[PDB]
């Protein structure tokens, strides 16, 4: 039961988190926040939250398939995006490399790519060897 | 001898100052003086009000996609002039003038920032960002009641500050690696404060009683700038380079000196680089660095030593440098133009 309520708890408050966060989706926070990185991330989340019951329950040949596909995927979406968003702070950080014009800047667009790669790196990996 | 004028569109006010330069001690700044003339029959019932104002405004390429702007007014004062200690122009001004010419003085608190502009892109259109003071000079019946744009005179005037008449001491770096013997790296400068256009001397010595090889010597004057009004990163970027390929055999030393000059034609792609304060879209140098002893941009500069040394992956060992770049106090008030 324990395991459960928990994960209800924990869905309730995604929930609230991420309708806070469509229903602003203006304040500067929310902006320079990186909200594409942000959704992907808390859908990653929503995702962990789901994995308790696939593994509570009986033992089967689609719920262990189920496990096994989306257990690392759980934690792939949220430190993909993670990993994303501290590039782009680093790269904001330091400025002015050994080069004219601009520092680089990681655009709203090449974040996706970057975390989709990085997903699909693992999503490959797991459908290999399952 | 030589007064700066201004008029409103319809040329029933008009605004005199003696500068456009006021200068920061540190200690208490130049008060802003000034003249206003004025036209009583046009104004019915009235009044004639004068106001100084600091803006600062920052944006940056990333934040423009988000569509993110920073502003903020530092410090605003107002006095109320038509209906009234005299300085000697304002006197003068006075006595030349008819009886409708009155006074106005402005003292700006000290540990201000002062006038700074941050270079634009090849696309940016309006006003720049930085932090700049302007005067306006309008008519209104009162002052918390709207301001027409024919009743209103703005000047934009520039507080600056000059290099001081006593040298610091010799900078100097010293550094230590030890590998998993060491290589010992010095490096010194021939004086702290530097004039602009001015070149910068640096001495490196270096020994290696290790069994590395130094490969390349690589040397930097970089800039600094802090935006310390919103919660914003710091702006680093290098504005002088040299790459020297010298190799540093093992259990040998080495000695040299090197010369670099920072200058603005081949820094004019850098955008977002500190620059000195404009009253128009002319050219102005570097940006001269900041006096403490803040609310706004803070410049500094240092020179980087970086040795790179490899064997075995390449590791590297490097020292820092900070000095002081400024302007000698001048004669004659700066054109804040292109003179021929």
């Amino acid at each position: 039961v324990v395991p459960v309520f928990v994960a209800i708890l924990g869905i309730i408050a995604t929930t609230f988190v991420i309708v806070t966060f469509v229903r602003y989706n203006d304040t500067p926070i929310v902006r320079a926040s990186g909200r594409e990185l942000s959704y992907v991330l808390l859908t990653g989340i929503f995702l962990c939250y789901s994995i308790t019951f696939l593994m509570i329950a009986a033992p089967d040949t689609i719920i262990c398939s189920f496990r096994r596909v989306f257990l690392g995927l759980g934690m792939c979406f949220s430190y993909a995006a993670l990993l994303t968003k501290t590039n782009r702070i680093h790269r904001i950080f330091e400025q002015g490399k050994k080069s004219v014009t601009a520092p680089k800047f990681i655009s709203p667009a090449s974040q996706l790519v970057i975390t989709f790669s990085l997903i699909s790196v693992q999503l490959l990996g797991v459908f290999v060897w399952f | 001898t030589r007064v700066f004028k201004k008029a409103s569109p319809n040329g029933k006010l008009t605004v005199y100052l003696g500068k456009r330069d006021f200068v920061d001690h540190i200690d208490l700044v130049d008060p802003v003086d000034g003249v206003v003339l004025v036209d009583p029959e046009y104004l019915k019932e009235r009044r004639v009000y004068v106001t100084l104002t600091c803006a600062f405004r920052y944006g940056r390429e990333d934040l423009d996609v988000l569509g993110l702007t920073f502003r903020k007014d530092l410090f605003v004062a107002n006095v109320q002039s038509f209906p009234p200690p005299l300085t000697r122009l304002q006197e003068r001004l006075i006595k030349k003038l008819g009886e409708h010419a009155y006074p106005f003085t402005f003292e700006i608190p000290p540990n201000l920032p002062c006038s700074v502009t941050l270079q634009p892109g090849p696309e940016d259109t309006g006003k720049a960002c930085g932090v700049d003071y302007e005067v306006k000079a309008f008519c209104a019946e009162n002052l918390e009641e709207k301001i027409h744009k024919r009743n209103s005179v703005r000047l934009v005037i520039e507080k600056v500050q000059y290099a001081p008449e006593r040298p610091g001491p010799q900078p100097t770096a010293e550094t230590t690696r030890q590998f998993l013997k060491p290589l010992h790296l010095e490096a010194s400068l021939d004086k702290e404060i530097y004039y602009h256009g001015e070149p910068i001397s640096v001495n490196v010595h270096v020994t290696n009683n290790t069994n590395k090889t130094v490969k390349k010597i690589k040397i930097s004057v970089r800039q600094y700038a802090d935006i310390c009004l919103f919660n914003t990163a710091q702006y680093k970027c290098p504005v002088a380079m040299e790459e020297a390929d010298d190799t540093v055999a093992p259990s040998s030393t080495f000695c040299k000196v090197y010369t670099l000059t920072p200058f603005l034609a081949n820094n004019r792609e850098k955008r977002g680089l500190a620059l000195d304060g404009k009253l128009k879209h002319e050219d102005t140098n570097l940006a001269s660095s900041t006096l403490l002893r803040i609310l706004g941009i803070i410049v500094s500069y240092k020179v980087k030593v970086k040795l790179v040394v490899s064997r075995g992956a390449s590791s590297d060992v490097a020292v820092e440098l900070p000095f002081t770049l400024m302007h000698p106090k001048p004669k004659e008030e700066p054109p804040h133009r292109e003179v021929p």
